[PDB]
């Protein structure tokens, strides 16, 4: 007859369903078309893990091979024909993990934070989502992950680059400033602003520093920080002026190149990761996304398909 | 039936109980004595004490025992298997004897492992016994032809509704059916455990029923109890891995059970499949991966 796993495959477009089924090739294809995922290698743990949960086992008779049971999320209604695998991974689970990521960011554990963030980001396509808004949250969740990943990754590099040349220093300040734009939560956003302010201050680009200081204050950082910020701000006011011109436009909209960590203003051509939304300069197109690590930058895709609602007829 | 307790203990899954009782029972008949020995060894096979069966059953033993021993060697020696099947094929074709039910069951069992469902089913077709019917249904379920399975079940159902063997069979069909049926399967497993005794087999069956339905948490107790009795029990560990993920246990937990399974039985087909999946995944990765 037809195996239950096969039934699941026939029944659902969702990639997780196929993984549960054990149909890797099918699942990979779905991930490849719906999302960009060219490089499956980072996926392997997720697949096996997901795969393991798919079916239960019980023994009909002794000394014979054990039987397998396939749980269905719609067990009641599903007949033999319309079964679909039980869930097992949910949006809330992913959201919960996010806090741990936040914690690591605050501590300065950025490298570890990236891993947790990326782990969640990759996991999003696995989900089966019940309602339309819930789908939006998933998309939003992914966005948050890339934002941190690119931002944190940019930060790690900035620290690495050499301080010695003036040009080198200008580069650092620029990158620090770029971080400012990243959409993080206020606790983190404040932290980055704090950093940028100092770099700009030493740079003697006081005018720009003043703007950062004001933005920081609005956030409402702890009192000690706020006081320090006010102190710096007043100093900046004495000589509001930027000594050097930097390749940074606070006002102009940006898009940080995930690879280059260079600004891409407004309209200027950009290539984006189908999955993450990470942005890259046109040169990168066709390459593996640094943020996602699985995806192809240039790839056009159907789009994430977490819920059956997405399919319409 | 004098043997009733011994056999019943066997089907439920409490092998040791079967063995103990088998010894206590008195022969009272050359026929019965043979049946008793058959179950006694069958129990040892369940236990995986192959050596016991191979050593004790000797050529002089009754043909029924010989069949059991045949199965034992098949399980025990991987190398021997092709040779055994070949001989089995020869014996099956070159010899009519239907009467030996034990032979049919053992032979069918070998075919089943051989993954020659047709042959096993073919053999079982000849056998009249109630057990033969139960085995037949099980094979049909694996075949995923529930419909055929249902027919056999009723067939046995007419003969003996109350028999535990029949009840187990119904539960199986039941579990396959899905839906409201699942609850029915759950009760039968529960009732058996209550009456006879919770066996690892029975506990997992209950767990499977609960898991089929959403009730992951309810499943926890049965698996936990089963695990306590026997770590390394294949069905239990597998169920635990599945259960753990639904519960939201830490990923390490799922991994731990999986590793534990490997320790208990490197060979276990679940493990092999897992490995197989890993292999093709790597294979697939190369397919998608960019060239360099």
């Amino acid at each position: 007859g037809t195996s239950p796993t096969q039934i699941w495959c026939n029944n659902s477009q969702l990639p997780v369903d196929h993984i549960l089924a054990g149909s890797f090739e099918t699942a990979m294809r779905l991930l490849h078309d719906q999302v960009g995922v060219i490089q499956f290698g980072p996926y392997k743990q997720l697949f096996l893990q997901t795969y393991a949960r798919g079916r239960t086992t019980y023994q009909a008779l002794p000394c014979l091979p054990s039987m397998y049971s396939y749980p269905n999320r719609n067990w009641k209604d599903a007949g033999l024909k319309n079964g679909v695998p039980a869930v097992g991974l949910k949006l809330n689970d992913l959201i919960q993990r996010l806090q741990l990521c936040y914690q690591l960011t605050t501590v300065g554990k950025f490298e570890e934070a990236v891993e947790k963030f990326r782990s969640i980001l990759l996991s999003v396509p696995l989900l089966v989502v019940d309602n339309k808004q819930e789908i939006a949250e998933a998309q939003q969740l992914i966005t948050i992950c890339r934002e941190y990943i690119v931002g944190l990754c940019m930060e790690i590099e900035r620290k690495k680059l050499p301080k010695e040349t003036l040009d080198q220093q200008k580069r650092i300040c620029e990158m620090a400033a770029y971080f400012t734009h990243s959409n993080l939560q206020p606790v983190h956003m404040i932290l980055v602003l704090r950093t940028a302010l100092n770099l700009f201050f030493k740079l003697k680009n006081f005018k720009t520093a003043a703007t950062f200081a004001r933005r920081l204050l609005e956030l409402g950082p702890k009192p000690e920080v706020a006081q320090q910020t006010r102190k710096i701000l007043s100093a900046c006011e004495k000589n509001p002026t930027d000594a050097c011109q930097l390749n940074y436009d606070m006002h102009n909209p940006f898009d940080i190149c995930a690879a280059s960590y260079r600004p891409i203003y407004r309209g200027k051509p950009v290539e984006k990761c189908p999955l993450s939304g990470a942005c890259y300069s046109p040169e990168f197109k066709g390459q593996i996304c640094r943020v996602t690590t699985v995806t192809e930058i240039g790839k056009d895709v159907i789009g994430l398909r977490i819920s059956p609602l997405q399919f319409r007829l | 039936d004098e043997l009733f307790d011994v056999k019943n203990a066997f089907y439920i899954g409490s092998y040791q109980q079967c063995i103990n009782e088998a010894q206590r029972v008195k022969l009272s008949s050359p026929e019965r004595e043979v049946e008793r020995d058959v179950f006694l060894y069958r129990a040892y096979l369940a236990q995986r004490k192959y050596g016991v069966v191979l050593d004790e059953i000797k050529p002089s033993s009754a043909p029924e025992l010989q069949a059991v021993r045949m199965f034992a060697e098949y399980l025990a020696s991987e190398n021997q298997r092709d040779s055994i099947v070949l001989e089995l094929d020869r014996e099956m074709s070159r010899s009519v004897d239907v009467t030996n039910t034990t032979f049919l069951l053992m032979a069918a069992s070998i075919y089943f492992h051989d993954q020659n469902p047709d042959a096993a089913l073919r053999t079982l077709h000849q056998g009249d016994g109630l057990e033969c019917m139960a085995m037949t249904i099980q094979i049909l379920l694996k075949l995923d032809r529930l419909d055929l399975a249902r027919k056999e079940l009723k067939k046995m159902q007419d003969q003996d509704e109350d028999a535990t063997l029949t009840q187990l069979a119904t539960a199986w069909v039941n579990l396959a059916v899905g839906g409201e049926k699942l609850q029915e399967a759950y009760y039968i497993f529960q009732e058996l455990a209550d009456k006879c005794s919770p066996t690892l087999l029975l506990l997992n069956g209950q767990a499977a029923c609960h898991s089929a339905q959403g009730r992951w948490e309810t499943a926890e107790g049965v698996l936990q109890e089963a695990l306590d009795k026997d770590s390394g029990h294949p069905e239990t560990l597998i169920n635990l891995i599945v259960l753990s993920q639904h519960l939201g246990k830490p990923p390490e937990v799922t991994n731990r059970y999986l590793s534990q399974l490997k320790d208990a039985h490197r060979a276990h087909p679940f493990i092999k499949e897992y490995q197989a999946k890993e292999n093709d995944f790597d294979r697939l990765a190369m397919q998608y991966a960019p060239s360099a």
